[PDB]
């Protein structure tokens, strides 16, 4: 009933990153996923939706970054290029509860993977 | 003469959820030194008596001007929804006057961006006709309450527009006025 990011470490300006997010314990087809940014001591900036299928992703102002879905291997993916330092936080995959982009509640998410560029 | 230029060639303008107001009172009023203006984008009167409006006389007139996106601005007119006239400014179904609006890309949008224009995008409840809220209190998404701190359903209510000049002319910022004709048991003034 769960959701565990992976992925990401230390990684140079310019360099790339491929993050996942093995969900488990529901229906992954059935739901939106998204992945949200924290900065230590900051609020959530939101990075990404994507749709039930993977057809229709929404992005940020950070195109840099791509959002993907295997809803049979129940993993979520965010392929991260030509990283800045700015793009620096904790990476977080979470699912909303109940299409306009951005930030809502979310009724689950992971403990995070950490993305210094 | 009544001080329209002070609001419509005002340097700064407002945030919309911090939408500015200014009372024309007791004073002479040029309506067609805005009526015969160009480059406006829009120009609908929706106070359904003021279709071009004319030389009237007001109680009072009330001047509200604000910063919106492009795509936003058919918000700011009766009867509609959405982040802008849900949560930030809405007019009243028995509106009368006019909603000025123009292309502001010119003084609005930096090199890398403007962020000094802000809107509401969480709110408990829609605006009342009129109606400003410029508090601050973190918005409770969940049921965990936020205690101060910003986290996951716990959002700062407000959000910038990222305003640079490249971007579509939909996503370009725009001012906007908004007159409402007052019509009071007295003497009318302008
Ligand atoms: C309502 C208003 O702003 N009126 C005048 C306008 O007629 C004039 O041309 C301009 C000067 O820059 O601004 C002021």
């Amino acid at each position: 009933v769960q959701l565990v990011e992976s992925g990401g470490g230390f990684v140079q300006p310019g360099g790339s990153l491929r993050l996942s997010c093995l969900a488990s314990g529901f229906a992954f087809g059935d739901h939106y996923m998204t992945w949200v940014r924290q900065a230590p001591g900051k609020g959530l900036e939101w990075v990404s939706d994507i749709n039930n299928y993977g057809d229709n992703t929404f992005y940020s102002q950070s195109v840099k970054f791509t959002v993907s879905r295997d809803n049979a291997k129940n993993t979520l993916y965010l392929e991260m290029k030509s990283l800045e330092p700015e793009d620096t936080a904790l990476y977080y995959c979470a699912r909303p509860r109940k299409h306009f982009p951005g930030l809502t509640e979310y009724d689950y998410w992971g403990q995070g993977t950490q993305v210094t560029v | 003469l009544c001080p329209f230029g002070e609001v419509f060639n005002a340097t700064r303008f407002a945030s919309v959820y911090a939408w500015n107001r200014k009372r024309i009172s007791n004073c002479v009023a040029d309506y067609s030194v805005l009526y015969n203006s160009a480059s406006f984008s829009t120009f609908k009167c929706y106070g359904v008596s003021p279709t071009k409006l004319n030389d009237l006389c007001f109680t009072n007139v009330y001047a509200d001007s604000f910063v919106i996106r492009g795509d936003e601005v058919r918000q700011i007119a009766p009867g509609q929804t959405g982040k802008i006239a849900d949560y930030n400014y809405k007019l009243p179904d028995d509106f009368t006057g006019c909603v000025i609006a123009w292309n502001s890309n010119n003084l609005d949008s930096k090199v890398g961006g403007n962020y000094n224009y802000l809107y509401r995008l969480f709110r408990k409840s829609n605006l009342k006709p009129f109606e400003r809220d410029i508090s601050t209190e973190i918005y409770q998404a969940g049921s965990t309450p936020c205690n101060g701190v910003e986290g996951f359903n716990c959002y700062f209510p407000l959000q910038s527009y990222g305003f640079q000049p490249t971007n579509g002319v939909g996503y370009q910022p725009y001012r906007v006025v908004v007159l409402s004709f007052e019509l009071l048991h007295a003497p009318a003034t302008v």
